[PDB]
């Protein structure tokens, strides 16, 4: 029931600013503190600061005092965080997180509900759409066959991949993207019974929201 | 800033095992401590607060203990859904800080990789590029090393590798390795080899194709 819907992924230039949103549902929004946490690519967690949605009152981690500003909109049950003068250090996933009610005498300051997360990328690298390449065998008739898609030369993350519009999900391995020279490569493999391919259609579907692109690639033999 | 040091960095145990993760603090934090779980690709969830209080809805196989500068999270009868990173956090004096995390994996029986290799697509060759891809799927343990050989000579430049996280059904790992060349250098050669070392084979695992043969 309690949910914290955050805003979408961001690509920002190494001088600019960004404002992240956190929409609350299933509880009295102004009744509980709201916190913000950074998660570096190295998967370390850093507490940025806390805001009271009720009184506007605020406490910062001094390391973020120059970087972060926390704001509120009570009418829409939404908390905000702006990050100023961004550098590579600021590329991270940012979470909003609910703590205890404002009426607690108890000394328990835990984060009991975490937001959906907002991935922030800061770089001067250009948004580039993916090339999608089919991976098919040249062996004819194993009882299982492995097919794949190679998604190359795109920026920024994320790309998402499905097989047969998500209806083919068992035996799929979609691999983490690897950055080289400001462009990503990702691959995905799918293993199917050899009785079903090539007699039946297998297609990888690739989405790259940043560049407004969706690609379908049917895997054909040879 | 209170330093929070977790150990071990990585833990591997069988389904049904009891496991303990430790969090050591730079100050007596008087049990003002929380534990969180975070599964791959997901937001963290609260497990334990005040060092020993189980958060509601959390499975009872989880427990916390500690005092002074040493705190522990314990999982009785480890389950495959417990594969995740675990973090401790203090709330004693500002600023609140977190440990570096502990990653838990399920220990299972050794599993040999299923290896598939793919020449460049005709589509890519039209761009003047050529990627050869090797999949090494559903193996255990995670430790693997991949080398590329072209006409028998090891090639290191232009190789990109990535690993999946542990599979929630079968507890294996998979790996992908892509060697990218130019269409021109790709066409100067015949034999393309993906070669792996893994504990399930005494000798190197060799997967090749001949361009073309």
């Amino acid at each position: 029931e309690v949910q914290l819907q955050q805003s979408g992924p961001e690509l920002v230039k190494p001088g600019a600013s960004v404002k992240i949103s956190c929409k609350a549902s299933g509880y009295s929004f102004t009744g509980y503190y709201m916190n913000w946490v950074k998660q570096s690519p190295e998967k370390s967690l850093e507490w940025i600061g806390e805001m009271s949605p009720s009184t506007g009152r605020t406490t910062y981690n001094q390391n973020f005092k120059a970087k972060a500003t926390l704001t509120v909109d009570q009418s829409s049950s939404t908390a905000y965080m702006q990050l100023k003068s961004l550098t590579s250090e600021d590329s991270a996933v940012y979470y909003c997180a609910r703590s205890v009610p404002l009426t607690t005498l108890i000394e328990d300051w835990y984060f009991d509900v975490w937001g959906t997360g907002t991935t922030v990328t800061v770089s001067s690298a250009k948004t580039t759409p993916p090339s999608v390449y089919p991976l098919a065998p040249g062996s004819a008739a194993n009882s299982m066959v492995t097919l794949g898609c190679l998604v190359k030369g795109y920026f920024p993350e994320p790309v998402t991949v499905t097989w047969n519009s998500g209806s083919l999900s068992s035996g799929v391995h979609t691999f983490p993207a690897v950055l080289q020279s400001d462009l990503y490569t990702l691959s995905s493999s799918v293993t199917v019974p050899s009785s079903t391919w090539p007699s039946e259609t297998v297609t990888c579907n690739v989405a790259h929201p940043a560049s407004s692109t969706k690609v379908d690639k049917k895997i054909v033999p040879r | 800033d209170i330093q929070m040091t977790q150990s071990p960095a990585s833990l591997s145990a069988s389904v049904g095992a009891t496991v303990t993760i430790t969090c050591r603090t730079s100050e007596n934090i008087d049990s003002y401590l929380a534990w969180y779980q975070q599964r791959q690709g997901k937001s963290p969830q609260l497990l334990v607060y005040a060092a020993t209080n189980l958060a509601d809805g959390v499975p009872s196989r989880f427990s916390g203990s500690g005092s002074g500068t040493q705190y522990s999270l314990k999982i009785n009868s480890l389950q495959s859904e417990d594969v995740a990173r675990y973090y401790c956090q203090h709330y004693s004096t500002t600023p609140w800080t977190f440990g570096g995390g502990t990653q838990l994996e399920i220990k299972r029986a050794d599993a040999a990789p299923t290896v598939s290799i793919f020449p460049p697509s005709s589509e890519q060759l039209t761009s003047g590029g050529a990627s050869v891809v090797c999949f090494l799927n559903n193996f255990y343990p995670k430790d693997i090393n991949v080398k590329w050989k072209i006409d028998g000579s090891e090639r290191q430049n232009g190789v990109l590798n990535s690993w999946t996280d542990q599979d929630s059904k079968d507890s294996t790992y998979s790996m992908s390795s892509t060697l990218t060349l130019t269409k021109d250098e790709y066409e100067r050669h015949n034999s393309y080899t993906c070669e792996a070392t893994h504990k399930t084979s005494t000798s190197p695992i060799v997967k090749s194709f001949n361009r073309n043969e």
